[PDB]
C-alpha cells in the first residue's frame, strides 16, 4: 500500500511500450512526447549515403514525424534497459525490429533520454531520441 | 526396421505430430511465424 | 487421436516459443470463456483474479510486457483429463526482458472442439513464480 | 452450485489432512479413470511416470508410505473448468517422517461425480517436488 | 548390412528431429561406455568436461536443456569404422532458444547393439560450436 | 562551448583507445554516481547488474578482462542533454580475446566535471551486444 | 619416472601435430599415415557442385595428394578434440584454418580416427579421414 | 586542451605508441596478421 | 624514450595475441643468445631447461603445440632495468585447446637493440605455473 | 636383477617401452623432415 | 642384496605401469596366499573388505575394470622387514577412465620366495581412497 | 664465475632469512637508482605503484614492518641477463606476524657492481601476493 514513486527501470519500460503502442495505432499524436529542446533522430539518409542529422525541437520533428508516413507499423522490442542519470532523468536503451507500411521487419537499435517536467511530479518528456536501423549503417 | 537404443519403429515418428494445432493458427503458421524472423 | 504427452508437449513448445517470439499473438491461443491468470499478484498483493474472454486474455497479456520472455523448461508433465482434456503441469524458469530467471509453474488444460479434430484451445492457464508466495 | 474457490480450498484442507491422519484411505479420493504421480526419481533420472486406476494409485501411495507427514500450503489457487470441473494449483511445503521441509508443487483435477451434487473425485493429481526436477 | 551413408543420414535425421521434439529422451540414443561432450558449462562455460553414461548423459543434455532448438544440417558425412561402427560428422546451423543460428560441428561415433540387427547406440558424441572456437 | 558531436567523436575515439589499449585504467574515465551496465557476467551469463562507483567499475571491467579487445567503429551519434550534458550511442565491431567480430551497441551519458572546462566523465555507461538478444 | 601409456587427447594432440608439420614440410610423404582400409575425403568438390566421394586405400591416397599439389601449405589449428573408441581407437575433431599455394586462409573442419596396428605397441594409422572446408558446404 | 576524467593533454597519446616494435616484426605486421587473415 | 611501463604493456599485448594467433611466429620475438625456460618438470623432476638461439626457441615453441591458446591477463607490472633494459613481471591465466585456464607467471627481461631506436629483442623468457609448483 | 611375481626381468621395460607413433612410421621420422626450418 | 629402499621404489613403478598398461596380468604380482583390497564400498558404507587368493584377486582386479589408470605418485616409503620382506608406504594421486586424479593412500608388503634371488610378490595390498574414508 | 642458478639461490635464501631475522637492514640489498614493490593495494584498488631509491626503499619496507616473516620458497629460476646479471623469479608462501601464509610470486633483477668481484645488488624487485590480484 505504500505508495513509493517508480523505478527507473519500470519508468523506461512503460515508457517505451507507451511510445511503441502510441507509434503504432496514432503516429501524429507522438509529437506531443518531446519537448521545446528535445533532440530527434530517426533513422535518416540523406542524398549522400551518411545517416541523416538530426531534428532540435518541436514543430520542425513534428515536420519530420509526418515527413516519415508511419502507417501500419509493427514494432517488437527485444532489449529494454533503462538507468537513472542527471535531473532524475531516465536514460533508456532499446533494440528490436520494426516494420512501416507491412514492410519486411528491420533491425532497430534506439537510446532515450526522458527528463522530468518538473512542475507536475512523475511526469517525464522526451529530451533525446536516437534511433538507427541497423542496415543502412552496418 | 532400423532403430536406435531403447527404441523401436514408430515412438518419435508418432511424436512428431505435424497436424496437430492450437487455437485458430493454422498447421506451421506459428512455426513459420518463428523461423527467420 | 494422440497422446496426451503428446498434445502437451507440442503446446508446451508453441506456446513457450510464441511467448518470446511474438507475445501479442498469444491471444489466439485461448477462446471464449477461458480463464487466464499469470497475475501473481495484484494492487493488494493477492493472487490476480482471472480475466475471462479473448479481449480480456490479450489485454493483460500485453500489460505483462513480455520482452524476449525466455523459458527454461525443466519439467513438463501431460495426462488426459474430462472430457478428453489435456491437464499440463510445466514447471522451470522464466526471464523477462533478459533479467534474473525466477522460477515458475504453470497449469494448462486444453479442452478441445468437437468440429474441428485435433484441435486445442487452452480452457485454463494458471502461472505463478515461487519467489512471489515462498 | 458453490464457487470453485471454496471447493479447491476445502479439498486441499482434507487431502493434506489424511495424507498423515490416515494415508490408507487416501485411494478414496480418486476415480476408476484417474491419474497419479507423487515426485519419484528413477535410475536414469528423469522423473517417475504417472500411474492410473484406483487400485495402483492405492499401491504407490503405499509403496510412497507417508509417516505423519506435516504440510505448510503456502498458496492454493482453484478455478472452474470443464464440466463444471475445478482445477487446484497448489504450493508449499511437505515434511515425511518429521525430517525437513520440502518445497513442492501440485495440480489437482477434480470432476464431479454427476450422481450426487457438490461430490467431486482425483480426476488427475500431479505432484513435484522443487529439488528433484530444478 | 545396411549402407553406412543410409545409416547416418537415419540417424541423424531421427536425432535432430528427436532434439528439437523431445529433449528430455536425448539420453535413449546412448547407453554405457558411451562419451558426450558438447559446448560446455561451468563457472566461465570454457571448460567442457565429457561425461559418460545414461545418466551423466542424461543430466548434461537437460542441464544444456534445449529449448525449440532448430538445426538446419547443412552437410553430413558417414564412413565406417572398426567393429563395423559408423562414424558421423555433420555440418550444419543450431539455433536454440531461438537465438540467431550459429554454424556447429557434431562428430558421431555409432557402435552396433550387437544383439538387434540394424541397431545402434551413439558411443561417441562431440558438439562443437563454431564462434567459440574461431 | 565544445560542439556536442565534436566532444562525442572526441570521446569515442579516445574511450576505445584507452579499452583496447589499456584496460586497467579504464575506471578513471568514471567517478561518484556513474552506473556501469555491460553484457552478462553470472553462472548463466544472463543478468548482470550495474555497479557504481570507480572501485567497482574497475572491478567489473577486470573481472571481464579484455585482452587486446578490437573495436571498430561503425557509427557515433552525439547529442545534447540536460546539464548540458552530452549522450553518446556508438554501433561497431567488438572482438575480445581475439574472438569473432560482433555487433554491440554502447550508449554513454557524459555529464560536465564542473571544475574545468571541456572536462566530462561517464556519467551513464550502458553497453549491450548483439548476440545476447534478438 | 612410471611410464605409463599415453593418454587419448595425448595422442590426438601429437598425431595432428605430426600430420599438419609434415604435410607443411613434406605433403608427398603423407600416403604413409593411411592403411588398406583408410577411408579419406579432403575438401573435395567434383564438377557437378557436390562434395567428392571416399578413397580407401594407399595408392589412391597417394595419387589423391599428388592431385591436390600440396604446396608450402599453411595450417593453423584452432582446436583439437579427441576421445578414446572401440579397439584402443582414438577419434580426433579438428578445426582451424588451411591455405594452399600461399591462398587466403580457408576454414576447415575435420575428423580422424586412428587405430593400432597391433603389432607394435603405442603405434596407429589414420583408419578414417573426413576433411572439409567449411566455404564448400556452408 | 579537452580532456575527460582525470587526464591532461595527452598522456594517452604517449600510452598510444605507434613506432614501437619487437623483434623483427615490422610496425604494424603483427596488427595485420591479427585483424586480416 | 618510452616509459617502461609502455614498453611492457605493448609486448605483452603483442606477445601474448601472437601466442594465440600465430605462435610459429613467436621466435622472431627472441634474438641471438636469448633464454626461453617456457615449459614445466622434466623427467628428473626438475625446473624446465633455458634453450638458447632462435632455433631452440623455435623448436620448443612448437614442441609445446600451442593451439588456440587464450590467455587472461590479472596483472602486468613493468620496471626500467640495466642496459636501459625492461623487466615485466606478467600474471594471469593460461589456456590451451581451450581447456581449463590454469594460474601462471612470466617474466620478460627486454633488451634494446644496439643500433635502432624502440626497438626490443627478449633476452630473457621465464614462464612458471602454480599447480605444477604448488 | 630385482623382480617381482613370476614377471621376467626387464619384459616390463619392454612391454611398456613402445613409444607412440603413427602410420608405419618409426619413432620420431615425421619430425627431422619437420624440423628442416627455422 | 640391494637396498630395500630402491627395492620399493622399483616396484612401485612396475606396479602402476602395469597398473595402467596391462591390468589383466597384474595377478601375477600377486601370491597363493595374499590379501587384496582397493577402496571398494558397499551398500552400508564401510570400506569393502580384502579378499584372498591369487584367482580371488585377480577376479576382483578385473571387476574393478582398471582402463588407462593415470597415477601420480607423491611419495614412497621402503624398508625392511620380517624375513628380508619389504614394506611400502605409498601416498600419491590415482585416476582411471581419464577422469579426475583422486588422492590414495596405499600399504604394500612383499616377501621373498627363496627359490631364486632378488624375487619379491605381493603378500599384502591394501589400498584406500582418502575422499571415501575421510 | 659462479654459476647463475647458484647465485640466485644463495640470494634467495639471504634475503629471506633478512626479511625475518633482521629486515632493519634490508635496505642494504639495493642501490641509487633500484625499484621495489613489494604487493601493495591503493583506494582504488589498483596494485601499489613501485618505488625508486635505496632512502625510499628503505622507508618503504619500515612502513611494511615486517614482522618475524615465515617464508616457505616453493620455487627458485635464477638466470643470465645483460652484462653477466642474474633474473631470479621465485614462487613460495609468505606470512607476517605468525599469522596465516600467502601465496606469493616474486622477481629479483641482481646487476654486478663492476668494482668487487662477485658482488650483485638488487637492482629490481617485484612482489605480488597471489590473493590480491588474483
Amino acid at each position: 500500500m505504500v505508495m513509493e514513486k517508480p523505478s527507473p527501470l519500470l519508468v523506461g519500460r512503460e515508457f517505451v511500450r507507451q511510445y511503441y503502442t502510441l507509434l503504432n495505432q496514432a503516429p501524429d499524436m507522438l509529437h506531443r512526447f518531446y519537448g521545446k529542446n528535445s533532440s530527434y533522430v530517426h533513422g535518416g539518409l540523406d542524398s549522400n549515403g551518411k545517416p541523416a542529422d538530426a531534428v532540435y525541437g518541436q514543430k520542425e520533428i513534428h515536420r519530420k514525424v509526418m515527413s516519415q508516413n508511419f502507417t501500419n507499423c509493427h514494432t517488437k522490442i527485444r532489449h529494454v534497459d533503462a538507468h537513472a542519470t542527471l535531473n532524475d532523468g531516465v536514460v533508456v536503451q532499446v533494440m528490436g525490429l520494426l516494420s512501416n507500411n507491412n514492410q519486411a521487419l528491420r533491425r532497430f537499435m534506439q537510446t532515450f533520454v526522458l527528463a522530468p517536467e518538473g512542475s507536475v511530479a512523475n511526469k517525464f518528456y522526451v529530451h533525446n531520441d536516437i534511433f538507427r536501423y541497423q542496415d543502412e549503417v552496418f | 526396421p532400423i532403430t536406435f537404443g531403447d527404441f523401436n519403429d514408430g515412438e518419435i515418428e508418432s511424436l512428431s505430430s505435424e497436424l496437430l494445432t492450437f487455437g485458430d493458427f493454422l498447421p506451421g503458421e506459428v512455426d513459420d511465424l518463428t523461423d527467420s524472423d
